[PDB]
């Protein structure tokens, strides 16, 4: 029932812009905050960016902090990752994900559901 | 803090409760 | 950040375990870890939160415990469904960032 | 040594408006939370409105809200409540009284000090 | 919407009893009632808090007891100057406001 | 006492708005946070709405959001539900619901006064 | 998302039960399931709130329990009057809104 | 509102003992009594706090006690040193305001 | 260590402000709160006013309230107490006290240490 | 092209409230202020409210202050005015209108395009 | 607040004038006045706005004048389209408010 | 048609407060603002207060300011003077004025509609 | 600030006048005199704006012009019912506070 | 900068126009 | 010198949301108003959209108001035209255009640089 | 909502004319019409702005002029060049929205 | 009728702080901005600091700024320079003035009205 | 910033003229000087505001001119009333504060 689909991705030149979005549907998306998670081809997943449910708090990793923004569009189920000055390092596939609700007492972060993928290759 | 929980959960008590202390004390401790 | 051994195998209906080692910061300040597993394509999945906590959906085949600074998700049975790479991932303190792990391809 | 002194009543014709005020002393009133209780001539008292030590907070009987305004002056000891809109119904004896301090399982508010009493006449 | 008799009486030197019945929202749910005591003109005083703790200036002869989803207020003694009205006080969780009492008139 | 009564259905044309109103009386109404819910005919209830005792927090199931919009006009016992481009599929009996007051280890929100049923027929 | 039988029935003065499970987000959360009573027009009425605590006006023989992840109402006597569609009601934590049970009928 | 005896008196070595009296809101709510020595000019300095408890440089001939609703300071040695007024302060829920007593004056 | 050393006394005419200043040093000022004690002359001591620790809360005396303002310079170890419409019955010696750090089950704020004394006379 | 469209009339008891709206279509919405006209039964038209165009300034007449509320929702080409308190006086046809952008020395606003006409009947 | 005749007539083919009389804050400051025609039904249309100006849709017979401290409409032809109210329109700085005038019935 | 009538007044002990109120009907009162003036009895007309058409900004005269205070409750037509340490010099006549609209080269305000005239007398 | 003669007077039908002489930051800082009317009770009324600038309703008897740092209001004919009190009125932008005239009698 | 005129002139017009301009101007300059 | 580079066009079935964008190069963007046209296939060009140089000024056609959305990214010479809930009727090529500085009596904007043209086809 | 011919037609060498009529609000308002050309695919590029001012890089074979609440695109010489479809551009006060043509195209 | 009338001089030992205030009357000193000059002993004048009418903005000089500051308490007429880290080098008479209301070209602020003058000796 | 002369003296009943010369920002930004009279003690006053317009109250023998980046302030007659220091003021631009003159004495 829950759905995470994405669209948006491509090949950008070096230097470009480029916008990606997730729509979901099937759960109450103004009350998540969700996850951008990037998966370069053969290495490993690392993080990118955290969106409160209202979007007030936006965190960024080191290697993308000033380039990328991450907002949310409340009253249609979209998240965006606005990715500005693309580089040859930002080419991998790029997953929407959300954060479960659960509670413990060292609380970190998990992203139960996760979007298709969509793969943005920065080349020539 | 990235590690603070950002949902809301819509089920928190909506209402509001008239009989609350509505008074203060002002011998709490005031230091910290 | 946090550190796993490069691939794993088993033969089928034997146990394997995959060890997950991180610092002060991401394991010491006792942060739970979160296991996904990431088949080929296949946007990976939730396996394991909070330190073994099971989803429900996953079988029981897969289980995880904590202890002092490294994690480990133990899988018993192994079968060829349970190909995939198995990934960490926590809050770093100090980054102020989640970590992931380098994650492990299960071969069988 | 706690005194409630009130003031303001009087004849008032339908639709019009009226304030009634209550000055007390001898306490630390922006430490207390006060009510206002209502007697039809002849009835039992009734409930009008309860605001907080701070004035954040007010609650209004059903039967008053829309019209009544309840309202406190902290500066200068004093407690009001604005009346529009003043049908026949409201004409009463009105009362200001004095949340007690107390702490109790079952807590629930108790009016300790109460006012003179001021009648409000709505009449032609 | 809390239930008192109309008028209650005595001979002075003997024992009556004043009872407040309220629902399973008003005093089955735990709120404490409280009496005031009304002379004509007279704006009512505090009698009994809590059921049943006395304030002081109260003579003793004022005593409250609680039982079920009703109070009473049990007063000895029944002078003249004891005669007044008397209203209970408690807080409704399903109205979300403060409830009195009908009133009872003890007339000695 | 607690009373809930409600106006504005009737049939509307696909494509167009309608809003429904909630008029309460008897309770505390601006202490209490109220949701909608929507019956389609000869089917099980399901949740619309949700809003807060201020009108602050307010959550909205996936099939109305974007479209519908809950609030409530406090200082005169009023809830409304604002619905715009209505579709075929919300056609139903909404119902305007109150949150009782408990409390419990496992507490998820109850529905103790409901509202009359008004029905909302978007055809042709 | 909470699953109900399509309908129950019983001869007049026997007792039944409506049965309703649901999933770990739902009941296997710790989520109160309560319960409404549906009669033709007649917008509903709570009947059970809490995992079986009655308010007042429901008469005793509605009754309520919690067993593992599903929930029931055992309704006793069985009366003409108690010929209505129950439904059943609760929070789910994963879907983060409150899920209506399918509704069932019972016809004596 | 705190009542104190105008003055007392003793020769030196023997002992005195200087009384509170407060309401059931002052010393009757459980509010602890606070007493302040004070000589001429030379602004008063705390003797001993929370019903006896000596501060640090406070004779071990100063000591306290509380009884229902008033307490009492006792003096040991009643020296020359010990020329000077004896204040309390305790909180007072009724006013919701800090209460100092009339205070006494010791004159050996 | 411990010191609190006041000034700004003098002889005020009625109706005049006149502000009263206390300098403390030897302990972390911002970490404590502070009281206002006024001695008439002859007469017993009385509470003026406290103000919490970073300054958020303040409570008067009945007699002193929306005359007298109590407020502390958090960055400079100091504290003032502002006196407005000085009245004749407003004479008296102006203490400075700190309330003590102490833990018991009937806890009432104790000044442990007390600032020099400032006459204020209000005469012609 | 011009088109004002309006709905929301019927008969209302006194002292229940209704809203009436009016749809526009053709022209640039949230550039163009609009006014209420009300004409009761056999007389002239009367004055009810204005707004300008982006809603932040409206102004009543003196016979319905304190009771209409006029505004737009300025996304979806719609004009409002809700009305509260419905008085027997208040029993005419609603007319929707739009301000004509014109200048001159003299400048008074002009309607030019007029709502097709509500009726609203305030008895029993 | 506006003044008009009642009504005016007459005989097809023939010139009529209606008259709007106001006063020092209605068309004395200056304030445009502006004519509206309304048929039975039919919510009324802008007949001529700003003292004269006659906007497009509006055949030539209608024309109108301001003199002092009021204007008028004068309308030619009258034929049988021309039967409605007429209401002028202006702003009073006194009032500070729009201005409606009486309105008049031209029956031809 | 533009009136204004004023209430409140009567014989106030010095020391005590007083608040005087101006109900207005027949045209925008919340698109003007009005003055209070006051004349001591057997003398000439003084100003008092002055308060903008939406209240934000107000000014008073020398001998009235830190006790009086003006303001108006715009949605009732109603503006108000609170008048607290009412001194013996505070006796007098007081009338609720209207700004003029006109346009000078040398705007100086002018009061063109003013209310009844009441008294306030401060004696014993 | 603004100052009148105490008092007027002149036999019916004789034209009287009445002086307000203002400072640099009354009248020769450009500010407007308004004037007022005031009869017994009968709270005062404008008479004059702006200089002379006559309101509707006032006769033409009253006039009013400026000269230099002074006004002066004109009134001719001088009937019964002018017998009342003329009241300034103007802005001084060193005081920045309006200011009324000293007030006048004209008594016929 | 300090040389920004400090008072207040409580002479300005307190009054408000119903009368002004209701309208927006699409058509007007958007650029700087 | 001057330059509009387009992006973002494509197929988008009935229902969807895209974006479309405008780069710009060789004039100081910050400084200029903008427009979006559009071209259905074989018909006449039409507006769609204005945006101010600061972007506070928005105004849209009738038939794309409350579902397209224009913005501008000031920082880095980039114009942007969301388009939501695109219907069938929405299918033509979207041209990015400049408003050109020039003084007339009858200013009306005019367009002198425009972009490459981008297609936008509604179907299935 | 302006108004032009479907198409245009002239020999090479020759003159030729496009109208562009519209209403009282468009261009009997006061408003500059535009003309934009746009040959097949190739976004229109400003022709003449302002009622016939050329812009740099126009060749002096286009020009225009306003007549009343029309205005026309003289086109000289007629090339190969000018195969393309001519579109008006002005503001409508009555819609407040801006307005482009119906569009020629010329054929030559 | 203006006076400014001034107090709080002294000698007051280096590092120490002190207060000065500026008592004004006859006028509508809410109104007016006002300035601190300062003169040293057989030295020019010298400017301090400048408030605005309501206090959002103080502007101070160079030797000075970061230790005087300068504020009004708007409601009894009273303007303040609180004086903290007293060097040798501000030990002058200081002078309360306020700027005069008057319009030119090139206005530059005039202090009609100055204070008595009080000094202010630091000094051992 | 701003440059005076020392000193100025003058036979009574003759002419002085004290100057004051500044910056560009002081003067050649346009930024009128006011001139203020300082007697012993007795706090200065403003004597000359905005280049020369005299205030009510002061002589007419004070007058001032501005000319380039210097400004006077003539004084005639020159009697004994007239000792005293007069100082400039104005605006810095660059260094956003107001600054005086060094101040004369005038000595007769």
């Amino acid at each position: 029932q829950v759905q995470l689909v994405q669209s948006g991705g491509g090949v950008v030149q070096p230097g470009r812009s480029l916008r990606l979005s997730c729509v979901t549907s099937g759960f109450t998306f103004p009350a998540f905050g969700m996850h951008w998670v990037r998966q370069a081809p053969g290495k490993g997943l690392e993080w990118v960016a955290v969106i409160w449910y209202d979007g007030s708090k936006k965190y960024y990793a080191d290697s993308v902090r000033g380039r990328f923004t991450i907002s949310r569009d409340n009253s249609r189920n979209t998240l965006y990752l606005q990715m500005h000055s693309l580089r040859a390092e930002d080419t991998a596939v790029y997953y929407c994900a959300r954060v479960k609700n659960y509670e413990s007492s060292g609380y970190s972060q998990c992203l139960d559901y996760w979007g298709q993928g969509v793969l943005v290759t920065v080349a020539s | 803090n990235p590690n603070a929980n950002p949902n809301a959960n819509p089920n928190a008590n909506p209402n509001a409760n008239p009989n609350a202390n509505p008074n203060a004390n002002p011998n709490a401790n005031p230091n910290a | 950040v946090l550190t796993q051994p490069p691939s794993v195998s088993g033969a089928p209906g034997q146990r394997v375990t995959i060890s997950c080692t991180g610092s002060s910061s991401n394991i010491g300040a006792g942060y739970d870890v979160h296991w996904y597993q990431q088949l080929p394509g296949t946007a990976p999945k939730l396996l394991i939160y909070g330190n073994g906590n099971r989803p429900s959906g996953v079988p029981d085949r897969f289980s995880g415990s904590k202890s002092g600074t490294s994690v480990s998700l133990a899988i018993t049975g192994l079968q060829a469904e349970d190909e995939a790479d198995y990934y960490c991932q926590s809050y770093d303190s100090s980054l102020s960032a989640f970590v992931f792990g380098t994650g492990t391809k299960v071969t069988v």
